[PDB]
């Protein structure tokens, strides 16, 4: 919703067992909102304090394991469990299906306010860095690299460049310290348009049906495969209404009682991780929240991408 | 039209499950068949059916996958089409809805009896217009219509209070100005019952599998098939799926999730190539990302002009994701040993290893530091961009027309932005 | 009237990463950081049935043919090289601050009366006593369970990183530090008062756990296995299965949490095992019998009701057990 | 159980059965006459569809090579 | 009323390695550290018919069409050098200890009148002709399988390590010492008191065995074998797979096991063949037949509900078959 000031780079961060299945339709890389919400926690907890807000995540993901396993004669996949502890009555309890990936993904946060002329880029860095080596990002613990050969701090780059070709050297040195990634962007254009190249090949197909023809492997007949323009993953776009928003002591049993509750449902979109030197600025990669609180539509994006 | 023939069906459907029940008992005698026939042959079981219609709950998302020791409110609401484009949901179900039944193993039975088509259409909406043959077809009195009437469809309204169970999920969203909403989501079950019907379509259809036989007699076909690979199950009930949702008992657990994954999520190790000649064609071009990529260039290599221009562009951006991999590839080469390429071997490609191994210039302080800093190595992509001709068809209808030439332009361009990106690796 | 919270979840403090295990020779133990990592491989078994038969199936005909029939498997297994007898087992330990902070609270009321509780908690004892247990256990490498069993010499090395170096290696002998015994030590005292001081704290201490035992040249070491359901498949699979990061075997940071947190040696039952892991309604696992049930009045839920909302603070020893329980975390509150 | 023939195709199992896993097992074997091309461990809770449709990929792969290899000559 | 527990797993003692085979020659055997590994190479082998017909293919015509057009098969097959006579076999033993306690169990009163039972027979008579016939199997190369069937001479040097410093070294001629006689000797008896000490739990005992078998130059060796699911044609008629860990062949512990369990003299049946492995229904997959079938009451599932469950204490040498199997160690318990 705006052009960050600032971009600083959260290095390589290590989270453990973060929540795999991103969404009930996906499984893999967990959701953008779980980066809008870690970047927004870090505002709360410690952006207020420095005089600075932080809006806007890039990520890029540098290693991911999935702790899933193929079982034989199948070509699907299942996920690995852990042992909850047994009830009451020494009996196993009901399992419910969660599945945990390790990443190592490296953040690109959008910083504007005065504070960043109230203190030194390096101080404010190793704040944010910090605070968030004691924080969860998708639902996994941060491995704040402990005991290795060289940690890596920050590099908060000053996005009011005083010349062009200082301000793109400085991104891309910021590009080339997160190489060996993909920065994964949202893409409700070239969605909507495969929604209409398909309308145009066949009526009433909803955009469901356009997401999963951009996530299957196509074999079209003389045997080839249908391309595509990038990896072009179906990620959850946010959360849309299921229901009027309650009064804040409305809703029984709500995280607290002074936030107003509303039942939501999942919203879908096409994602597409591309490598970061395919981009104009870094900061088309930021992930912004996006509310909308009128009419649901909770969502988070990638504005100021193309 | 006529409340006969509705008194007709419903009748026929009693008559057909006091028989199923019968026949499951197989009672001879103990007097079952007396009290089997003083339950469920008459209105009284539609009164019978009062006491049922309560406990069950016709809902599009419910709270049940979220963990089975969470008591909440399962809602049926179709959510309000967005303005915004390029994104789906729930709402892009239309006509295509089925909606999930939770509550008891026992009352499911009255949920056929709400689902039949006696007059050509389903009676749930039937019972919620005031029709001449409604409420005359299965009660006498007027009252006990209406009576019987509310209760059969409050299937559809959600009971109790709106509430949310702590076991179930809620995360706070940040309002544009100072504000949150706590947002508990809820399990879209109908759209993953209309998505793993469609994966049931693509995966194990006739005409699926018809085209996939087609593909392995490697012969034409009217029609496509698909895949889906990397698919993951996520079974909600451990060993009772029938204790979730009647949906999760349609499809036996089993939540087929699609692979979203980046594009490293597989990666298989870091690799250095002591004994070799060229990076390009023997250790990085052995990836299976540049082969296909490769493949995909000879395929758009030789074909027709029509769409050229387009498919130029399409190509001018097939040709970046290559160069992209070589960074890629690099970029993993920044994983490796700082010196490796101050091993001892008679050819290990040094006309490449001042870009293949950065961290060297900090292994030798002169010796080959300042060397890559004088040199400014951005030469090599033009190595590669030999790799990448022999990545382009072998055709003299394309050398004779212009779009070798818009191929050479296009690898021109790409690899002067490899150069320019090769020539600033030393701040 | 004080009601109880309907949602009452508190973050893991002391969250471990995966213990990553390596291999090596003892005495090269200061030299670790380059050791190889183990690697856990296939292999097939073919084993005869021994199972208990259930009286229908004890006749010499049926069981000779199940004999004729060979049982065949294919199991994980993880063992040391044939010229490494040490194995190294290295994670990482986050002491997280605001131990008695919960992560969700409806009731403001119940959220200032948790606070008060635990801060004349803190003011009363502190977390001396269970941070001792916690670097008791640390201090004996529990964590490395089956691998501690036969081994001949295990050693711990902890090292505290404030900013990017060692600000305090800690030595000890897990051999002779007891599994059962919560004995008195000043390296233990110290360890101790670093994570009490990294749970009053607030942001975090990071801790290095790494823990060398002398199994035996080539012996089998223990990673945990993989809970992965067969789900009822018509084909054969794999009985066990164990757990890697990348080609280097690793056992579960939820394990290494539970030997972590085998700390309550005050359930109402005799204590011939020692110490139990920190669970509401005090589950053991290994037992298939939950100790501490709520028919007595020392469940987590029933005492932290007593402590909070009617005032009926508990002895000192259950008082230790609902703040390791507050520790460990956990999804609470009634509907 | 017993042999699966499809044209000069013959699936016989092994009439030992094992018991891979914990689930019996049994090697079945799938010929072109005289020569085998797959043998594979498949369990006795199989359909014969399913015995099919293991070697079906073999059975598509051998056809395949069959009509690349007797291929009748083109004139242009 | 005592009922037996639901899960009463145990641990396994007399933990064995992959025993890993290299190569040399005789007389050069003291330095065989550096011996290179048998490496498990591929051969191809033309198969004939020599099955039984099955009645319907007995016809001269189909037989000779079979038998013109025959079967080729790729198989790993694991040989000395042609300069190479002597077979090592090398692999590390753990005398553990603690057989009477089981890692889990589901009652508490089982548990504790097994341990009373398990405590009684080591006062009345400990693990001592236990350990000697564990001492005679591992002192008679039977760990070699098929290594062992012609060999000219086999020595069997066993190594007490301690400390990684060799405490003891015992050196057998294992053929001298047979596979069915269970003898004394000074040695032998010094070596079966230290597997009893090991097993009796005071001391840590870690046996390095390396057995050295002259076979000849070139001659086949027979490692372990693996299982095989599908042959396929992509994978070249894979009949045989042999088992290598890192281009090494080598066997399965649990193979070393079995052959270490071979101490049953006392089944009911006639001890003409000798000693059998130490399992539960005592069963052999060569012979095919069950020893100690639950019929006749001598099996360990029986004489373990008599002597703990209703103190029917048996023979000297059946509860010695019946401590031989809480240190085997299994999943006993019914469901």
């Amino acid at each position: 919703v705006t052009d960050p000031e600032a971009l600083l780079l959260l290095p390589r961060l290590s989270i453990q067992n973060a929540n795999a299945i991103s969404s009930p339709l996906t499984w893999g890389f967990p959701s953008p909102g779980a980066f809008t919400g870690f970047v927004h926690a870090l505002q709360r907890r410690v952006g207020i304090s420095l005089d600075i807000e932080l809006d806007g995540v890039g990520i890029v993901c540098h290693r991911f394991e999935a702790q899933i396993s193929q079982p034989a004669g199948k070509r699907t996949k299942v996920f690995n469990l852990t042992r909850n502890p047994l009830n009451r009555d020494g009996s196993t309890a009901a399992i419910v299906e969660e599945g945990r990936a390790h990443l190592e993904v490296s953040l690109l946060l959008g910083v504007h306010g005065d504070g960043l002329d109230d203190h030194p880029a390096q101080e404010i860095a190793r704040q944010v860095q910090e605070q968030a080596g004691a924080m969860r990002l998708a639902g996994g613990s941060i491995l704040p690299w402990c005991n290795e050969r060289f940690p890596a701090p920050n590099a908060e780059l000053l996005m009011l460049g005083g010349s062009d070709e200082q301000r793109r050297k400085n991104q891309r040195r910021l590009t080339r310290r997160l190489l060996p990634g993909f920065a994964l962007v949202s893409r409700e254009a070239l969605l909507q348009q495969h929604l209409e190249t398909l309308r145009t090949t066949l009526p009433e197909a909803t955009t469901l049906d356009a997401l999963l023809d951009l996530c299957r492997i196509n074999f079209e007949p003389p045997w080839q495969v249908r391309d595509k323009p990038g990896w072009l993953v179906p990620i959850p776009a946010g959360y849309n209404a299921l229901s009027p928003l309650y009064l804040p002591g409305e809703v029984r049993n709500a995280r607290d009682r002074e936030t107003p509750l509303r039942f939501v449902e999942n919203l879908f979109g096409l994602g597409e991780w591309l490598s970061p030197h395919r981009v104009a600025a870094l900061s088309d990669l930021l992930w912004y929240h996006h509310a909308e609180p009128d009419k649901g539509l909770y969502r988070w994006s990638t504005p100021r991408f193309v | 039209p006529t409340w006969q023939e509705l008194r007709q069906f419903i009748e026929s459907f009693i008559q057909e499950r006091l028989q199923g029940k019968l026949d499951k008992l197989q009672p001879d005698e103990d007097d079952k068949r007396q009290t089997l026939l003083a339950t469920h042959r008459r209105e009284a079981w539609l009164a019978d059916a009062a006491r049922r219609v309560g406990q069950l709950q016709l809902v599009t998302h419910t709270l049940k996958p979220i963990h089975p020791d969470a008591r909440g409110s399962n809602l049926h609401s179709l959510p309000q089409a967005p303005g915004q484009p390029g994104l789906a949901g729930s709402h892009e179900l239309g006509d295509r809805l089925v909606s999930d039944v939770v509550g008891n193993a026992a009352a499911l039975d009255v949920f056929k009896f709400l689902s039949l088509q006696y007059q050509g259409k389903n009676l749930l909406n039937w019972l919620t217009e005031d029709s001449a043959e409604a409420l005359q077809a299965l009660s006498d009195n007027a009252e006990q219509a209406r009576e019987w009437r509310q209760a059969f469809i409050g299937i559809t309204t959600v009971k109790g209070a709106p509430a949310s169970h702590s076991l179930a999920k809620q995360l706070y969203f940040p309002l544009p100005g100072s504000g949150y909403h706590l947002l508990a989501p809820l399990f879209p079950t109908s759209l993953v019952h209309h998505v793993h019907a469609l994966l049931r379509e693509a995966r194990f259809g006739d005409a699926a599998k018809a085209a996939r036989e087609a593909r392995s007699r490697q012969e034409s076909w009217p029609h496509g098939f698909s895949e889906y690979p990397n698919l993951a199950i996520q079974k909600f009930g451990g060993t009772k799926p029938q204790n979730i949702s009647q949906l999760n008992n349609e499809r036996r657990g089993e939540n087929w999730l699609l692979p979203s994954l980046p594009p490293n999520w597989q990666r298989q190790n870091v690799n250095a190539p002591m004994r070799h000649s060229s990076v390009f064609e023997h250790d990085f071009g052995r990836t299976p990302e540049v082969s296909r990529l490769t493949r995909t260039l000879q395929r758009f290599l030789a074909k027709t002009v029509h769409n050229n221009l387009a498919i130029r562009q399409r190509r001018a951006q097939l040709v970046a994701q290559i160069c992209d991999e070589a960074l890629q590839y690099a970029a993993r080469l920044r994983e490796l040993e700082p010196g490796w390429s101050a091993t001892p071997g008679c050819q290990l490609h040094d006309a490449e290893q001042l870009w293949l191994d950065p961290l060297r210039a900090q292994t030798d302080e002169t010796f080959l530091q300042r060397r890559l800093r004088g040199d400014w190595p951005a030469e090599v992509g033009n190595r590669f961009a030999n790799w990448l001709n022999r990545a382009v068809s072998s055709d003299s209808q394309i050398l004779g027309s212009p779009e070798a030439a818009q191929w050479s332009q296009e690898l021109s361009k790409e690899l002067t932005m490899f150069k320019e990106i090769l020539e600033d690796e030393r701040d | 009237i004080l009601s109880t919270a309907s949602v009452l979840a508190f973050e893991r403090k002391l969250d471990p990463s995966d213990a990553l295990m390596s291999a090596g020779a003892w005495a090269q133990r200061d030299a670790s950081q380059e050791w190889p990592a183990v690697t856990v491989r296939e292999k097939s078994v073919r084993g005869t049935i021994s199972n208990r038969l259930k009286t229908k199936d004890r006749d010499p005909a049926k069981l000779d043919a199940s004999i004729q029939s060979p049982n065949l498997q294919t199991v994980d297994v993880a063992n040391l090289p044939s010229d490494a007898d040490t194995l190294k087992v290295r994670f990482t330990l986050r002491v997280l601050g605001g131990a008695g902070t919960p992560s969700a609270c409806n009731d403001a009321a119940y959220r200032d009366k948790l606070l008060q509780t635990v801060a004349t908690y803190v003011n009363d004892q502190g977390f001396a006593e269970l941070a001792r247990r916690y670097a008791h256990n640390l201090a004996n490498a529990r964590f490395l369970w089956r691998n501690r069993v036969g081994a001949e010499a295990v050693e711990v090395r902890i090292n505290h990183i404030r900013q990017g170096e060692v600000a305090r290696a800690w030595r000890f002998d897990a051999l002779a530090i007891g599994l059962r015994d919560f004995k008195a030590d000043a390296e233990l005292d110290a360890l101790a008062e670093l994570i009490a001081s990294g749970l009053s704290g607030s942001g975090h201490v990071l801790l290095e756990v790494v823990a060398f035992a002398r199994i035996g040249d080539g012996q089998e070491v223990f990673p945990s296995q993989e809970l992965i359901l067969d789900k009822g498949d018509k084909k054969g699979q794999k009985s066990k299965t164990l757990y890697s990061v990348r080609d280097a075997a690793a056992i579960h940071s939820q394990k290494i949490g539970n030997a972590l947190r085998t700390i309550d040696t005050w359930y109402p039952d005799e204590d011939g095992l020692g110490p139990i892991a920190v669970e509401p309604y005090g589950s053991v696992t290994s037992q298939g019998k939950a100790y501490r049930q709520p028919k007595q009045k020392l469940d987590f839920y029933t005492l932290l009701d007593n402590w909070v909302l009617r005032d009926e603070a508990p002895a000192v020893e259950q008082q230790h057990y609902v703040i390791a329980n507050l520790i460990r975390g956990g999804v609470f509150g009634e509907a | 159980m017993n042999a699966i023939h499809i044209g000069p195709f013959s699936i016989t199992p092994a009439a030992r059965g094992l018991h891979y896993g914990g689930l019996p097992h049994h090697q079945w074997t799938l010929y072109y006459g005289p020569r085998e091309m797959a043998i594979k461990t498949l369990p006795d809770s199989y359909t014969s569809s399913e015995v099919r449709d293991e070697f079906s990929d073999i059975i598509a792969e051998f056809v395949i090579d069959a009509r690349h290899r007797y291929a009748p000559d083109v004139l242009e």
